[PDB]
């Protein structure tokens, strides 16, 4: 079916550029409209711009928000979307997802998975991952001094995936924590492989911890 | 700018009870999309030109509106049917989302599953532990959670982690944590999860 | 008139003779009979098909789909039928027909192509062509000569026989010129000239009428539908670009020249004193 892929989130300074893209599959890119939509973190939901197709003059319209700041295009050879930023500050903080449009009466119907936009002049760093050991049986992995957000946690390299309950994160100390845990057999413990994979893109960095 | 302002912030409903949500408009209008966002997922095409129903959406689903007041309803609440439920304007420029109806399973309660981890030595090395409880699968939302210096109630350096609905399931889950030092483990013994519901006539402690 | 006048050979059983697209020629000897020998007529046999060009289309079954902007390319159903010649366009749309984003919205025309007549265009060579070859003495009859067999022995009773090789050289190139048969009148198209004309087309046999559009006009979109007409006639303005060819007589299936003549020898030994 169809595929919105996000590309190209990371952290930014209170001024800095980043060009967005929105790599599309499983159908005709150039024979619909487009378009990019920011989620903020506060659930709220702003939409940016949209972009026509060639038949249509590539026509464009953006939100008050978007005048001067972004401009959208379209890679129609290779089914891509970008959206150039610049001059970001703190309400451009969000995650921008990618939509097509369609219907007689337009609608965003197939969206993406998202990508993740961060603005604010503080430093990255690699979290410090520690064993959750149990003191049947629940474990899980400590993740604090981190920044910026997000980070990744997994069991068994995406296998394990039922019992998981990876909690959110707060701020603090301008810091990132978010907490693990996960459940099995008292049986299968420790006769099993017990990991939680923890990736985190600010410092492109992973830690195949181990539980013991 | 026409603002989309919702009626219902939040709200719960029983399994098979008829649920309703309310887009007020400032502003006349032609026709109402509304999307469904279920936690951590990118939004969904639900209901499109005021009435008609997306693809995979089920029956239950509804769409009635005109002009500035639009709405739509579940003929009988589900557990699949939890999440958030936006409302989105054709008729003007720009185009206008609304702040969302979150939508909970007022199911049956569940004990906090209280469990507790020893500060991991990693951090202990150079003067960095905190104490953290855990509190999973339970209902409702409503707890209230404490930690005690030898019978001091902690507050300064205590900041917790309220997770939303679970989907298999619909439970929830907790996190707490307190903190002002790591030299403070020998400095003291006692230390405490105070959790308190209505699934326990006495507040779990599990510490 | 072009009566030539020859005598049998030096003490011998035979003759070479030649004739033109007319010409005749009379053999004379002591003791064997004279013997008009005339090259009556040649013609083309069974022409086979090797290309036919239409001039009148009909065009049915109209229909065209559409799509608002924002709603893709406008896919027409029968675009899945060969007998369908299908333009996607595009076309202004808005409020006013049910697009609530005024654009270019998408569409489709289709239109079944049929013929109503055909220029047949047919082709010859040695395995078909006649050689009329009347014969006289002085008690007749006529006969045809082909390269493939050119001899032929004719029985002359009281009088005797005669066999007569040949060599039917001719004047067309061969395996270069064409049959074109516009409206009634049947013309002789230049190899290229043919197919290189700009017409709807079939080929050996097909069904398969290609270069359709040709005849048929696509007219100004409209958000509902397309009109789509069919050319006038062409026979017109095919007369008029083909006036330089040969016109020719397709009588019953065969064809008269002119462009020809043979290299014969004539075996009068098998003639009666």
């Amino acid at each position: 079916e169809v595929k919105l892929v996000e590309s190209g989130g990371g952290l930014v300074l209170p001024g800095g550029s980043l060009r967005l893209s929105c790599a599309t599959s499983g159908f005709t890119f150039t024979d619909y409209y487009m378009t990019w939509v920011r989620q903020p973190p506060g659930k709220a939901l702003e939409w940016l711009g949209f972009i026509g197709n060639k038949a249509n003059d590539y026509t464009t319209e953006y939100s008050a928000s978007v005048k001067g700041r972004f401009t959208i295009s379209r890679d129609d050879s290779q089914s891509i979307l970008y959206l150039q930023m610049s001059t970001l500050r703190a309400e451009d903080r969000a995650t921008y997802y990618c939509a097509t449009v369609y219907g007689n009466y337009p609608y965003f119907d197939v969206w993406g998975v998202g990508t993740t936009v961060a603005v604010s002049s503080a430093t990255t760093t690699a979290p410090s991952v520690y064993p959750l050991v149990p003191g049947s049986v629940t474990l899980g992995c400590l993740v604090k001094g981190y920044f910026p957000e997000p980070v990744t946690v997994k069991w068994n390299y995406g296998a394990l995936s039922s019992g998981v309950r990876t909690v959110s994160s707060v701020l603090q100390s301008g810091f990132y924590s978010l907490s693990s845990l996960v459940t099995v057999p008292s049986s299968t413990w420790p006769s099993q492989t017990v990991i939680c994979n923890v990736a985190h893109p600010a410092s492109k960095v992973d830690l195949i911890k181990e539980i013991s | 700018q026409i603002v989309l302002t919702r009626t219902g912030g939040i709200m719960s409903a029983s399994p098979g009870e008829k649920v309703t949500m309310t887009c007020s408009a400032s502003s006349s209008v032609s026709y109402m999309h509304w999307y469904q966002q279920k936690s951590g997922t990118s939004p969904k095409i639900w209901i499109y030109e005021s009435s008609k129903l997306a693809s995979g959406v089920p029956v239950r689903f509804s769409g009635s509106g005109s002009g500035t007041s639009y709405s739509l309803t579940i003929s009988s609440m589900e557990a699949e049917d939890v999440a958030t439920y936006y409302c989105q304007q054709w008729s003007s420029h720009p185009l206008t989302f609304g702040a969302g109806t979150k939508l909970e399973l007022k199911r049956a309660d569940a004990a906090p599953t209280v469990s507790i981890f020893p500060p991991s030595s990693e951090q202990l090395t150079s003067g960095g532990a905190s104490v953290v409880c855990f509190l999973n699968n339970f209902y409702p939302k409503d707890i209230n959670v404490k930690w005690k210096i030898d019978g001091s109630e902690r507050q300064n350096g205590v900041l917790n982690s309220w997770t939303d609905q679970d989907s298999k399931d619909s439970t929830y889950s907790m996190s707490s944590t307190l903190t002002l030092t790591k030299d403070e483990y020998e400095r003291h013994n006692s230390y405490t999860c105070e959790a308190t519901h209505k699934t326990s006539t006495s507040p779990i402690v599990k510490s | 008139s072009n009566r030539d006048f020859l005598e049998g050979v030096s003490g011998a059983t035979w003759v070479d003779l030649v004739l033109e697209g007319d010409s005749c020629v009379t053999i004379m000897s002591k003791d064997k009979p004279t013997i008009d020998v005339k090259m009556m007529n040649m013609e083309a046999a069974n022409l086979a098909e090797v290309r036919s060009y239409c001039y009148l289309a009909t065009v049915s079954d109209l229909s065209t789909k559409a799509a608002c902007p924002t709603m893709g390319e406008a896919h027409n159903d029968k675009r899945a039928d060969p007998a369908f010649v299908c333009r996607q366009g595009v076309v202004d749309r808005g409020w006013g027909n049910g697009c609530g984003l005024f654009g270019k919205g998408s569409i489709d025309t289709c239109a079944k192509f049929a013929c109503s007549t055909k220029a047949i265009g047919r082709t010859i060579l040695k395995e078909n062509i006649k050689y009329e070859v009347a014969i006289f003495v002085h008690q007749a009859g006529r006969f045809s000569i082909t390269p493939a067999a050119p001899s032929y022995t004719l029985k002359l009773g009281e009088y005797g026989e005669v066999t007569v090789d040949c060599e039917p050289r001719s004047g067309i190139d061969t395996n270069a010129y064409y049959v074109m048969t516009v409206g009634t009148k049947t013309f002789l198209v230049h190899r290229e000239w043919f197919m290189d004309l700009n017409l709807p087309w079939s080929s050996a046999g097909s069904t398969v009428w290609r270069n359709r559009e040709t005849l048929m006009e696509f007219e100004e979109p409209h958000a509902t539908k397309q009109s789509v007409i069919a050319l006038g006639s062409q026979e017109g303005a095919l007369h008029q670009a083909l006036a330089g060819a040969i016109p020719v007589e397709f009588s019953s299936n065969t064809v008269k020249l002119t462009s020809g003549h043979l290299k014969c020898r004539v075996k009068m030994e098998k003639l009666q004193l």
